[PDB]
């Protein structure tokens, strides 16, 4: 999924050789990498959102 | 703010470019052009058609016709310079 999302992004960079000066498609790809990179970090740092009534309480 | 879309906008972009001006030019220059030397009209038949095929064609294009012209004057010896001025 994550590798599949940008797999087609390596298709547009090949498509970008004939189309030079793309204002926002790369930015949209940049945006879809900026938020997605924020996704993996968010879930990996995400502890189980709970207070351990057994131990931590 | 969104996914920009200039990959597919050539339907109206293929009119202003310089090669398109040449494109619409030479394609008209090609369709009607005769394929393999067709319609050359090599059989010339007009009055002195024989002359048109020996020297008047231009394959030789030498001093023979003026030689023929000179011989015509020679054959007219007793018509212009003799029996007359």
């Amino acid at each position: 999924a994550k590798s599949a999302a940008n797999k087609l992004d390596w298709a547009k960079v090949i498509s970008s050789l004939r189309i030079t000066g793309s204002t926002a498609t790369q930015l949209s790809s940049f945006k879809k990498r900026n938020d997605e990179a924020r996704r993996q970090l968010l879930e990996l740092q995400s502890q189980p959102t709970e207070v351990d009534f057994s131990h931590y309480r | 703010v969104s996914t920009l879309i200039p990959p597919k906008v050539v339907s109206s972009k293929n009119i202003g470019s310089a090669p398109n001006a040449k494109r619409i030019a030479n394609v008209v220059h090609f369709y009607k052009s005769l394929p393999q030397g067709p319609a050359p009209a090599i059989k010339a038949n007009t009055r002195l058609a024989r002359y048109k095929a020996k020297y008047f064609d231009g394959d030789n294009a030498s001093g023979k016709p003026l030689w023929h012209f000179a011989l015509g004057i020679i054959a007219f010896g007793y018509s212009m310079e003799y029996y007359f001025h």
